[PDB]
């Protein structure tokens, strides 16, 4: 019955689907070029 | 590799005095970089015929010397502090803390 | 910059000079506010925190800075003619074929998935299937075809490639215009005297071979 | 419904070797050593670079017939 | 989470009944193998 | 010879390893259906599965060096190689009674779709020609099959109740008229009424 | 990347110029370094095939090609004085 | 270090020196290119009216009058320079340094003697 | 379907049914196909793995099985680390380099 190092295998699979997702969605690293008409400039 | 490679060698010392001097330019000669910006983006002025933007180019440049050889001796003073600063902050391999802003500021009033 | 839209070239006596400060004029504007909102995304994009932008800025934004590149040499050569493309072909006969898949020029349409579908499309109605199955083996190879022809960005490093060979050569044509009227009086003279149409760099640099291999050091 | 998300391991990839615990460390040694031969390939084409712009850094241009390229000005 | 989109294939779609037990497993072989190759080749 | 003995040495072990597991695999192996008789080592365990199907040709085919084998242990590998080809010729059986069962359960498809809810577009009253010829073949080889299994009474029963439900569904699927009496002849003696 | 470190391939294509040269000089040191002259066409063989040996960074090629811009100019007036009927 | 506002205005203003220098750069080159090709073009003239050389097709080709083409006396005087004053050039197995120094020498005794 | 078409129709799917029957069965294919099934399963079920279920007393369980976990962790952490490491060393040697050689 007992699973040597399941916990480490829980975090592993979390962090494979995280990483994943992430780099197939681009979530974090957006497109801002269609907020560029509604901001104000600088200089 | 993708990053692209470097010309010229700059020392850090020498990388942080131009560009210490070249955020003074912008804000004492920012008229000179404008002219001559304007008269190298049309295609007669940037490729096809350059000398014609050559006089405004020569402006510039002076202006740009003139701020890198501080005159004043407070502006020296002032240069000094902020070069000694980056220096500092630069040199800091351990976890960076306080910014150098309060001197780059002082220097810019100068 | 805000660069006006009439150019102040003299048409009658430099007009290939004229039209192309014309056209780069025309299209600057255009070529301008994408390029101010590509350099925003990006510096926004730095701005970031952690993962979300600066530990990954200068490697994971690689799209946008061929873009921001792509743009600007475009803005730049302002308008392409299908004469310098042609021209170009000596060195990379698909150029057409990478030109249009980098720029907006016209609506490409799938014509080799269409035809594969077509052609299945004849298949099922000769072994008679029903008409969805007809239906989806005609989508699905103008699916193909557009996930291969969309995308493609290698496409454009040759796009941006074929611009930097355009903007040399429009750059020594303009030369060759400025100054024609200077050379016309010696073009004569050598025209006369050299029955050879290569030109006079090759020639002088053969010369200079030839003296340095046969003439006596003396 | 049911509910099935869960992050534990599946029993059925969850079996040992018969000698022992799964091949671990042998393919981690491999890893490492591929991770290393890569990472010091790149370090090394990234970091000895410089860019020379001269006369001599340009040559005459040809094409695929390798004839010299020259564009009349039609 | 595979299982899952397979089982809801399955049940609603007549007619992804045709594939078999081994052309399912053949289709997680390779999805794994192409998640494997997608997180590796990322950070290249 | 070291390359001999390693050779020998390798198929020794693998042979005579999974000998003792053949008999729990080829169970298991029955205990499924023949949807997919690999459903179990697929889903919830290999035991041993693969490594049979795979070693089963080496222990057919790979050759063998008596000098490097003692009296018993060369008896020994014997046993487990008869017994490995058994597993062979058990797995191409299973796999052809799969494969006939995966024939009738496609008929069956063509069927459902025709009389899907969703299926909007491709709704037809009456059964064309070509599926019932289809219908008819297919319960013909399937009789054939279950009088060629009557010496085996539980493979039998598992070919009636595997593979007749789907040819027992076929029957209701359809109206009794037409052909239907001619195309289910066969099935009416016996199996109509095991199911019902 | 920090800016700290971007703006360091901002900076790497500026030639670096001592800060008491007025821009006149500068333009004057570029004049020099492209400046023209008919025994070029000799010396550059023999000039531009040893630097390749030295040339490492862009402020080698630089000074050397400066360097050979200078006595190139030299020669050229020398062989000016020397040979006044091919100047007439 | 610095706000980045203030590390945005160090890049245009590098951005605009480096335009300038290329500015610098684009006016000499393209000044002495034209002089090159003017020069380049009469000499191919001149060669090819005294009968120094014969220009057929794509080959240029020996003439009777050889001994007498400028570009033959420009190489002469071109080893005669290097011989008298930049001896040793062609394998000066030095440091970059030392290069220097011979470089430097050798102009100081082509200027004395000019 | 017409009768016509259905000749050809019989004929196709046997062929497709023949081909792919001969290509499966055929002797060196059948060979690789066997035997790159099992590499496939070997790979697909045979993964190294941290994780494992443990059917062993701790008496007749290997100190190996038991800090796997950590040497792995420890090989792959020292491997990144000391990347880092050279990447920053090789980075002030090239910078030294090319500051003596000229400005
Ligand atoms: C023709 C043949 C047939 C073809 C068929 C078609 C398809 C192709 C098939 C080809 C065969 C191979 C296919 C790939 C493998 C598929 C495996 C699979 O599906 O398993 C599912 C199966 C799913 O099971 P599950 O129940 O869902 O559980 C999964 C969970 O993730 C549970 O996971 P877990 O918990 O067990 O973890 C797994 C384990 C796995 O990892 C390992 O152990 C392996 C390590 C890497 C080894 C790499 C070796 C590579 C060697 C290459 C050599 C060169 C090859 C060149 C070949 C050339 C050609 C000959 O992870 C770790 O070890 C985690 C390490 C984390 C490190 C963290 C670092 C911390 C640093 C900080 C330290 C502390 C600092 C403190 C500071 C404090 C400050 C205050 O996976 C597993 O169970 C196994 C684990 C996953 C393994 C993935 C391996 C992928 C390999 C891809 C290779 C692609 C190569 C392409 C080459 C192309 C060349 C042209
Ligand atoms: C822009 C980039 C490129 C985009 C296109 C990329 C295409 C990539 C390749 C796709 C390959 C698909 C085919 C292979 C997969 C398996 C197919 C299969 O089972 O084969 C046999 C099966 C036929 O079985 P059957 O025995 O003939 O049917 C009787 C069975 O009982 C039926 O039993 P069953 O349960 O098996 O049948 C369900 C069947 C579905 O088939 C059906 O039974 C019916 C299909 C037609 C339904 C039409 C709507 C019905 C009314 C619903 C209410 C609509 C209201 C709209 C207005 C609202 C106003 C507020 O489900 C499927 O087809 C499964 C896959 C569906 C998704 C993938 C295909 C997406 C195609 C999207 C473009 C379609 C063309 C453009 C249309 C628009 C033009 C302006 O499927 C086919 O042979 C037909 C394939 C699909 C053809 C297109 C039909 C329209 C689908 C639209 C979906 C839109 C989804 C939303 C997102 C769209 C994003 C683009
Ligand atoms: C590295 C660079 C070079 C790579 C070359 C690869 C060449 C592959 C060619 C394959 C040809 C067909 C093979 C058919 C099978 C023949 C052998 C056999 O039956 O097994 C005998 C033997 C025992 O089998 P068995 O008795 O049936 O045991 C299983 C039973 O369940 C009984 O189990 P048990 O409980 O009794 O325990 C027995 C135990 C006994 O096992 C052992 O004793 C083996 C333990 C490991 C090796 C130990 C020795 C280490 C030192 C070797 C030194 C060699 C020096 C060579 C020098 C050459 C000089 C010229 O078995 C195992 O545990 C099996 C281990 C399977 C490992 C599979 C690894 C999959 C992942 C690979 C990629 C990982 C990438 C990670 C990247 C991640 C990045 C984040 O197993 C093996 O030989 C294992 C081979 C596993 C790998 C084969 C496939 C590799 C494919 C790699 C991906 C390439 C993709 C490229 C793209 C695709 C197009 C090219
Ligand atoms: C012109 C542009 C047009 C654009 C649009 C064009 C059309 C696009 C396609 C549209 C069609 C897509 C169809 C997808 C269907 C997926 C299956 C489904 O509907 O689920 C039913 C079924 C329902 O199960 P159930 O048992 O009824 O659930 C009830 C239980 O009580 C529930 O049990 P429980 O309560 O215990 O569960 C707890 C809960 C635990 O979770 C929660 O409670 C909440 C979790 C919140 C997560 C928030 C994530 C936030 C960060 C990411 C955000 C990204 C987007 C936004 C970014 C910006 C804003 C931030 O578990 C879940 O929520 C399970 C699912 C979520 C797991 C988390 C990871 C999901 C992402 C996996 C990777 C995706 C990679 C995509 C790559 C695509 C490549 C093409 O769910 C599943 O099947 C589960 C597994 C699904 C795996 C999908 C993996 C990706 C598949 C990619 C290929 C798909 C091809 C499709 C055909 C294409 C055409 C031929
Ligand atoms: C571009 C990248 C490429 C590389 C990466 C690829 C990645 C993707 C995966 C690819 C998977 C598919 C591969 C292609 C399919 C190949 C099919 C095939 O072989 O067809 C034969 C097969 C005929 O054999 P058969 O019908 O199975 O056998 C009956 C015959 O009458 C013959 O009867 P026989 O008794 O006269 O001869 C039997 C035997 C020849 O017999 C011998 O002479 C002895 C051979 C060795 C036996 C095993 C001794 C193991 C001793 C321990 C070693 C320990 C090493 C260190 C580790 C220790 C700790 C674990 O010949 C074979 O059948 C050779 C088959 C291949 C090797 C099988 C042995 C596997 C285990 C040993 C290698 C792996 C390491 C395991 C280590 C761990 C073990 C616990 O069909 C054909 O003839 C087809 C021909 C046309 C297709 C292409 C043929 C290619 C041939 C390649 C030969 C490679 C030899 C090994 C090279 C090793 C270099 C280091
Ligand atoms: C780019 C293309 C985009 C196109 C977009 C198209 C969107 C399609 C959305 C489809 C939704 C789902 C239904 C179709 C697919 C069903 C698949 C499936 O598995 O179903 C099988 C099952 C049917 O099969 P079954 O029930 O026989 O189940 C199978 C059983 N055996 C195996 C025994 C045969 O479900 C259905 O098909 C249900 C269909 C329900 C239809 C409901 C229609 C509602 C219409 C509302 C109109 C509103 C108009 C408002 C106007 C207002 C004006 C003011
Ligand atoms: C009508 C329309 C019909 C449409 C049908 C379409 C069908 C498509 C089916 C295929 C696509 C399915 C996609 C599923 C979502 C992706 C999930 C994902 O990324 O993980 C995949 C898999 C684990 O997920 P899963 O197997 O689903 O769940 C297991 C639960 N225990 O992960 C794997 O097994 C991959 C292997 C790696 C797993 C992670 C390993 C540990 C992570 C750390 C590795 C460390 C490596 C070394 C160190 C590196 C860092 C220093």
């Amino acid at each position: 019955l007992p699973i040597r190092n399941i916990q480490f295998a829980r975090y592993h699979y979390l962090a494979a689907v995280t990483v994943f997702t992430y780099f197939a969605t681009r979530c974090c690293l957006l497109d801002y070029k269609k907020y560029y008409p509604l901001a104000s400039v600088k200089k | 590799s993708i990053l692209p490679p470097l010309q010229y060698t700059y020392s850090n010392e020498e990388s942080l005095e131009l560009l210490i001097h070249s955020i003074k330019g912008n804000k004492d000669c920012n008229s000179e970089r404008k002219a001559f910006n304007l008269c190298r983006s049309t295609v007669l002025g940037k490729h096809v015929e350059p000398e014609k933007c050559l006089d405004k180019a020569l402006v510039f440049v002076n202006c740009f010397q003139k701020v890198r050889r501080d005159e004043s001796a407070a502006c020296q003073s002032a240069f000094n502090s902020t070069l000694e600063c980056g220096k500092k902050y630069s040199e800091s391999t351990i976890s960076l803390g306080s910014s150098c802003q309060s001197q780059l500021d002082a220097y810019l009033n100068c | 910059v805000r660069l006006n839209l009439k150019s102040n070239v003299d048409q009658n006596e430099y007009p290939f000079l004229a039209k192309w400060d014309k056209d780069m004029r025309q299209n600057y504007e255009e070529y301008q506010n994408r390029i101010d909102a590509t350099t925003y995304h990006l510096q926004r994009s730095q701005r970031g925190i952690a993962v979300f932008g600066e530990w990954m800025y200068p490697r994971y934004f690689q799209k946008d800075i061929l873009e921001l590149e792509v743009l600007r040499r475009k803005q730049q050569l302002g308008k392409i003619y299908p004469e310098e493309v042609s021209s170009y072909t000596q060195i990379n006969p698909d150029i057409a074929n990478d030109l249009n898949l980098t720029f907006n020029a016209k609506l490409l349409w799938p014509v080799r998935g269409m035809t594969v579908g077509a052609g299945f499309f004849a298949f099922a109605h000769l072994f008679n299937l029903p008409y969805s199955f007809r239906l989806g083996l005609f989508v699905l190879p103008t699916a193909v075809e557009l996930a291969f022809t969309w995308g493609n960005k290698t496409s454009q490093f040759k796009s941006i490639e074929f611009m930097d060979y355009l903007l040399q050569y429009r750059v020594s044509k303009a030369l060759l215009e400025k100054n024609a009227k200077h050379f016309a009086e010696k073009k004569a003279a050598y025209q006369k005297e050299i029955n050879s149409s290569q030109s006079v760099q090759d020639l002088y640099n053969q010369l200079i071979t030839l003296v340095s291999e046969q003439a006596p050091s003396e | 419904a049911r509910l099935w998300w869960t992050l534990d391991p599946s029993k059925y990839y969850l079996k040992q070797i018969s000698s022992g615990g799964r091949n671990e460390i042998l393919f981690t040694v491999l890893g490492v050593t591929a991770a290393y031969w890569y990472f010091g390939n790149k370090r090394c084409e990234h970091y000895w670079r410089r860019q020379i712009d001269n006369c001599q850094s340009w040559s005459r241009a040809q094409n695929i017939n390798g004839n010299n390229l020259t564009v009349k000005q039609y | 989470m595979f299982k899952e989109l397979i089982h809801i294939f399955r049940t609603y779609y007549i007619t992804f009944r045709y594939l078999k037990k081994s052309n399912i497993n053949f289709l997680k072989n390779l999805s794994y193998t192409l998640i494997a190759y997608y997180l590796i080749i990322n950070f290249q | 010879s070291l390359v001999s003995l390693f050779k020998n040495t390798f198929l020794k072990s693998r042979v005579i390893g999974l000998s003792f597991q053949a008999q729990r695999v080829m169970a298991q192996m029955a205990k499924t259906d023949f949807e997919n008789p690999d459903e179990h080592f697929l889903l919830n365990d290999a035991m041993k599965y693969n490594e049979l199907v795979f070693y089963g040709r080496l222990a057919e085919n790979w050759s063998i060096n008596p000098e490097l084998f003692g009296k018993a242990e060369l008896a020994k590998y014997n046993e487990a190689k008869q017994t490995l080809i058994d597993f062979n010729q058990y797995h191409a059986l299973v796999q052809n009674l799969h494969e006939f069962y995966w024939e009738l359960k496609t008929i069956y498809l063509e069927l459902s779709r025709g009389v899907a809810t969703s299926n909007f577009h491709n709704k037809r009253e009456v059964t064309h020609s070509i599926i019932e010829s289809d219908i008819k073949n297919s319960i013909h080889k399937y009789i054939q099959l279950i009088d060629d299994l009557k010496d085996y009474p539980e493979w039998q029963h598992k070919v009636r109740e595997e593979i007749g439900y789907y040819a027992h569904m076929i029957y209701t699927s359809v109206n009794h008229d037409g052909n239907f009496p001619e195309i289910f002849k066969e099935f009416n003696k016996v199996d109509s009424l095991y199911y019902f | 990347m920090k800016l700290d470190q971007i703006i360091s391939y901002y900076i790497t294509p500026v030639r670096r110029f001592d800060k008491n040269l007025t821009a006149e000089q500068i333009y004057e040191q570029y004049q020099q370094a492209a400046q023209f002259n008919e025994i070029d066409a000799f010396t550059n063989i023999r000039f531009h095939r040893k630097f390749k040996e030295y040339i490492q960074t862009q402020e080698q090629s630089d000074y050397l090609y400066e360097k050979a811009k200078q006595i190139s100019t030299l020669a050229q007036k020398m062989f000016e004085k020397k040979f006044p009927e091919y100047y007439t | 270090m610095f706000s980045d506002f203030n590390m945005y205005e160090a890049k245009v203003f590098l951005k605009a020196v480096a335009d300038a220098q290329n500015t610098f750069r684009q006016t000499a080159q393209q000044e002495n290119q034209l002089a090159r090709y003017e020069s380049q073009s009469q000499s191919l003239l001149n060669g090819s009216t005294s009968g120094a050389i014969s220009i057929t097709g794509d080959n240029i080709q020996q003439g009777r009058n050889f001994k007498a083409l400028k570009e033959v006396k420009l190489f002469q005087y071109s080893n005669e320079i290097f011989k008298k004053y930049l001896a040793g050039f062609d394998s000066f197995s030095g440091d970059y340094t030392a290069f220097k120094k011979f470089l430097n020498e050798s102009v100081k005794k082509i200027e004395q003697d000019a | 379907m017409n009768h016509s078409c259905q000749k050809v129709f019989e004929g196709f799917v046997s062929a497709l049914y023949d081909t792919s029957y001969f290509f499966r069965n055929f002797g060196p294919f059948k060979a690789t196909i066997h035997y790159a099934t099992y590499a496939n399963y070997l790979a697909q079920n045979w993964a190294p793995r941290v994780s494992y279920i443990e059917t062993s007393t701790p008496a007749y369980t290997l100190a190996k099985n038991k800090y796997a976990v950590y040497i792995v962790y420890g090989l792959i952490g020292g491997a990144l680390i000391h990347n880092y490491m050279l990447d920053n060393k090789a980075a002030q040697k090239s910078q030294q380099y090319y500051l003596k050689h000229r400005d």
